[PDB]
Formats: C-alpha cells, structure tokens, sequence
C-alpha cells in the first residue's frame, strides 16, 4: 500500500511528485523545501540560483508559485 | 520554511 501511488515507493525510481520536482532525486530530504503553494519538494541545490542553506522565513514559494 | 524531512544533527 505505497505512499506514493506514482513511484510505488521504489527507491530504484526517480520520482517527481514525492521527491524532488525539478530533478525526482530522493537524497537529502532535509534540503528539500516544501513549497506553501503547491505543497511540492525542491532540493535548494536544484534551484535557480540555488541556496545554501533553508530559508529562515516561514513561508517559501517554489518557482512555479511564486509572484514574478 | 518547511522540509520535506528533518536530520540529526
Ligand atoms: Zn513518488
Ligand atoms: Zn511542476
Ligand atoms: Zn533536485
Ligand atoms: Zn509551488
């Protein structure tokens, strides 16, 4: 009864709904920021341009959901 | 802002 529907929770499996949008890694959880948007998960390394470190504030929008 | 997860430190 995986999880994730899409992956079947296979760790062999890249996956973009579950792990990281931009590139489906599933390393460094931790690094992933969950955006308040669209709820997904992006490793700040993945980002243009990419982050160091999580953001102190509490709210963080992903690219597809941020103001422009 | 949110993780996904959460490490030891
Ligand atoms: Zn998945
Ligand atoms: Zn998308
Ligand atoms: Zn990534
Ligand atoms: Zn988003």
């Amino acid at each position: 009864g995986p999880s994730c529907k899409h992956c079947k929770d296979d760790v062999n499996r890249l996956c973009r709904v579950c792990a990281c949008h931009l590139c489906g890694g599933r390393q460094d959880p931790d690094k992933q920021l969950m955006c308040d948007e669209c709820d997904m998960a992006f490793h700040i390394y993945c980002l243009d341009p990419p982050l160091s470190s999580v953001p102190s504030e509490d709210e963080w929008y992903c690219p597809e959901c941020r103001n422009d | 802002a949110r993780t996904k997860q959460t490490a030891r430190k």
